[PDB]
């Protein structure tokens, strides 16, 4: 449990970050 | 914790071959029985020597949702479950034989 | 836009880095399997368990020993030594290049007939070679047992000598076909012992004795007389003593290198999910393994540790433990008390060999550990697959890093426009 | 070597040095000379089996016990007809079928 959904949490915190990659083009 | 686990399986696997059949005499059973007190101290170095966040979380049980990161509106549910000797029933373990 | 590149980059391109270091892991990873399947499969002989050593106390008899003998005392009385039956022309010869034969004939053949061999051996000499030197380098590269040498007995005189191996199985019976002086020279008949060359030496067996028991054999290296010690004869021994004594080394180095190839192993994995904790908790520390987390270096640790404990040995031992190695408790590493482990292989090393090696296919931790090792490295294992898995990820990632490229290229315009 | 008839068979040998004589048991299939061998090698009781080759397509089965007069062997075979008559000695008497 802990380490497949941290990895799909790692996965999730690189989505996060290309969100904030997205909200830089946008600033 | 799974280390120590598997050393503990190793043991009781050894325990109960050697007890079923005569190789293992009852003074070599004594001996075992100083081996069973070793890893009942193998138990407690798993439960409390080891720490996490600074805490002996693996020696008190907190089955709680950690808080949010703030990244994600879900937030994480981690049931730790402690490697106690009570709640996980390793504390009844005790292959001793009758004297 | 350059510098918000690279902050998309810093996933994209810690990912490309987390992927190369992933690769070398794989390496490593699979280096290290190959070792330990190495060292495993070395284990899995069980002729090392069956394994003894043997001293004579002549030093005539010469004594070694194979694997499976049998511990004990042996008397051997050594009564008869083979010999090697050794034909010698009566015409003495002025030189070893004079012709021997008659150079009418351009083809002749020497055949050449014993017991032991079933077609009879045919050696071909075309023009020219009816010398001496010609007949004896014919013989000697048929490389078919006869041997010819030449004995200068004196000046001017010479002597063609031809020489079988031990045995009186090896008895010859010369012939030659296409000339009739050369068969006047070299002629033999075994059978009647009527020839035109004389026998310097006669065929004979090794006749020996063995605890009671009367062996006979053909050469003067006995093999089978108690079926795992051969011996080999020099001189007529009388009452001599072999001592047969069971040994352990072998078994115990190969032992200690099965344990070091494990121990390294273990290491490889832990170095490679190595971390480090860092309070501020804001981004990942830089020394962190690549494969960490990922349910190829827990699936193979789970898999491998679990065979300790085998169901298919019917030994009386269950639990690897009982041989005299222990798993400590701090790491997944194996300790060997040497006690316990001589005790183990000086007695019950039947049990062991069950124990460990098995009957070869479907039993013994050695088997099952092999077994399961060469599913894992296998390409169709899941190790591999998970690493064809995270390939394919990493080229849509490829493909995906051509578009933002493009998309850098658009970006990239537009601002030189905008400035 | 035995009769295939029967599905089990055993090896009793007694000395005076051992208490409990040792009894090494044959299932279907190792009534040859080489499961024999291996059965008693594989005993690990001090009796040693070997093959002797006297000569091509003729071999011997040899029993030796270890050193003294205390482990004399009386050997015999229990369930087996034919590997009884092969295998049955007796050092009280000095009389079996194996010299």
């Amino acid at each position: 449990a802990v380490q497949n959904r941290f990895n799909s949490a790692i996965t999730n915190l690189g989505n996060t970050v290309n969100n904030l990659t997205s909200a830089r083009s946008r600033i | 914790a799974l280390n120590e686990i598997n050393n503990n399986l190793q043991r009781v696997r050894e325990l109960a071959v050697q007890s079923a059949n005569s190789t293992n005499s009852q003074s070599d059973l004594d001996s075992i029985q100083a081996e069973i007190t070793q890893r009942l101290n193998e138990i407690d170095r798993v439960s409390g020597q080891t720490q996490f966040n600074g805490v002996k979380v693996l020696a008190q049980d907190n089955t709680l949702t950690i808080q949010v990161g703030a990244n994600d509106g879900e937030t994480i549910d981690i049931d730790l479950k402690q490697i106690n000797s009570q709640t996980l029933g390793l504390d009844t373990l005790n292959v001793q034989q009758k004297y | 836009l350059t510098k918000n590149e690279k902050g998309r980059l810093t996933p994209i391109t810690k990912q490309q880095s987390a992927n190369s270091a992933k690769l070398t892991a794989y390496g490593t990873l699979k280096s290290a399997l190959e070792k330990f399947q190495t060292a495993n499969t070395a284990l899995n002989k069980a002729d090392l368990f069956k394994s003894t050593v043997a001293s004579s106390t002549t030093e005539d008899l010469k004594v070694s020993t194979t694997a499976g003998a049998c511990a004990g005392t042996y008397k051997i009385n050594v009564t008869q030594l083979a010999a090697a039956q050794s034909l010698a022309t009566k015409t003495t010869f002025a030189t070893t290049k004079e012709q021997l034969g008659d150079t009418s004939v351009t083809s002749r053949t020497i055949k050449i007939e014993q017991p032991g061999r079933k077609e009879p051996l045919e050696i071909k000499l075309d023009k020219g070679d009816t010398s001496m030197e010609a007949i004896r380098d014919a013989i000697n590269d048929a490389d078919s047992g006869i041997c010819a040498s030449i004995v200068k007995v004196k000046e001017n005189e010479f002597q063609l000598v031809l020489t079988a191996n031990s045995g009186t199985d090896n008895t010859m019976k010369i012939t030659v076909e296409g000339d009739t002086k050369l068969n006047d020279l070299l002629a033999y008949d075994s059978t009647t012992n009527t020839g035109n060359m004389q026998e310097l030496v006669k065929a004979e067996n090794a006749k020996l004795n063995v605890n009671g028991i009367d062996i006979e054999r053909q050469s003067n290296t006995v093999t089978d007389a108690p079926q795992g010690i051969t011996l080999t004869l020099t001189k007529k021994v009388t009452d001599a003593t072999v001592t047969v004594t069971k040994d352990d080394t072998k078994a115990k180095e190969a032992i200690k290198s099965w344990v070091d190839a494990y121990n390294s192993l273990v290491d490889t994995f832990s170095s490679l999910t190595k971390y480090t904790a860092v309070e501020p908790g804001e981004e990942a520390s830089d020394k962190n393994g690549a494969l960490l987390g990922d349910s190829v270096v827990r699936t193979i640790q789970t898999g491998i540790r679990a065979q300790f404990a085998n169901s298919g040995s019917n030994s009386a031992f269950k639990t690897m433990a009982e041989i005299g190695i222990t798993q400590d408790g701090t790491s997944g590493k194996l300790k060997i008390d040497d006690d316990k482990l001589t005790k183990v292989l000086k007695d019950n090393t039947a049990a062991a060999r069950e124990l460990l090696v098995g009957d070869g296919k479907e039993t013994g931790i050695t088997t099952k550990i092999a077994t399961e090792v060469k599913s894992y490295l296998a390409d169709d294992g899941i190790i591999d697959n998970a690493q064809d898995n995270v390939n394919a990820t990493l080229k849509s990632l490829t493909k995906q890093y051509l578009s933002v490229s493009n998309s850098i290229d658009e970006t990239v315009a537009r601002y030189k426009a905008q400035f």
